[PDB]
């Protein structure tokens, strides 16, 4: 009977001991996550102004190309 | 009975690990993800400011 | 308080799968 | 036993804190990619359009000659 008790308590023991070692590993697995989520964020609001100077540089180009057909309309052709 | 709390409580905690795990994984993949696109996105800003340029000298 | 993480770890999952979706998407616009 | 237990706990309060925040950048992200999606949609759309009136005009032009 004491042989069954001992063997519970150090099974008991254990697996609390994994669970621990556990917590310990989510806690750099969510950490390491926050930075990668941070990096990225801060990568997307980059990206979104370079979008933005593209999209302007793009209708830049739109009205441009107005004056050149203005001039193709002044010149018959 | 103690020992069955401990028992079924360790396999919620890896249960839970797996997710955290698979959670860093696509956290991981993104900022990759990103990153990469930086660069594409680079060399569309290069490319479309010298056709600003090209076509405003032209007209 | 155990059960409250893994479901809310699970709603993360779920919301970074749909993002990345996204982004293969914005990817495939590049 | 006691302190590692309590350890356990500490560090479970503390993910379940930080499962937050990774909730709340998740969905920032959804959000900034969605309308960068549509920004790129429209990108796409103008050089589109901006190269049949580019290919154009040098057609026309080319009758010139
Ligand atoms: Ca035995
Ligand atoms: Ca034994
Ligand atoms: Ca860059
Ligand atoms: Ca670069």
């Amino acid at each position: 009977m004491r042989n069954e008790l001992e063997e519970m308590q150090r099974r008991a023991d254990q697996l609390a001991d994994e669970s621990l070692e556990s917590t310990r590993r989510m806690l750099q697995l969510v950490e390491e996550s926050k930075d990668a989520g941070i990096r990225t964020l801060v990568m997307l609001d980059e990206q979104g102004e370079q979008l933005d100077r593209v999209e302007e540089g793009m209708n830049h180009i739109n009205q441009d190309m107005k004056e050149a057909e203005k001039n193709l309309k002044d010149l018959g052709w | 009975s103690a020992l069955s709390e401990i028992e079924t409580r360790h396999s919620e905690i890896i249960k839970l690990e797996n997710s955290i795990r698979e959670l860093h994984d696509m956290f991981m993949d993104m900022a990759m993800l990103v990153e990469s696109q930086g660069e594409m996105i680079d060399r569309i800003e290069y490319n479309v400011e010298h056709a600003v340029d090209y076509v405003e000298r032209a007209v | 308080r155990l059960q409250q993480t893994q479901a809310q770890v699970d709603e993360v999952v779920d919301i970074m799968r749909v993002n990345v979706d996204k982004v293969l998407e914005r990817d495939q616009k590049l | 036993g006691s302190a590692r237990e309590n350890e356990m706990d500490e560090n479970l309060e503390q993910v379940s804190g930080i499962i937050g925040n990774l909730r709340h950048m998740a969905l920032d992200m959804g959000n900034e990619i969605d309308t960068q999606n549509r920004q790129i949609d429209r990108i796409m759309e103008k050089a589109d359009s901006n190269k049949t009136r580019i290919d154009e005009a040098n057609q026309r032009a080319t009758k010139m000659l």
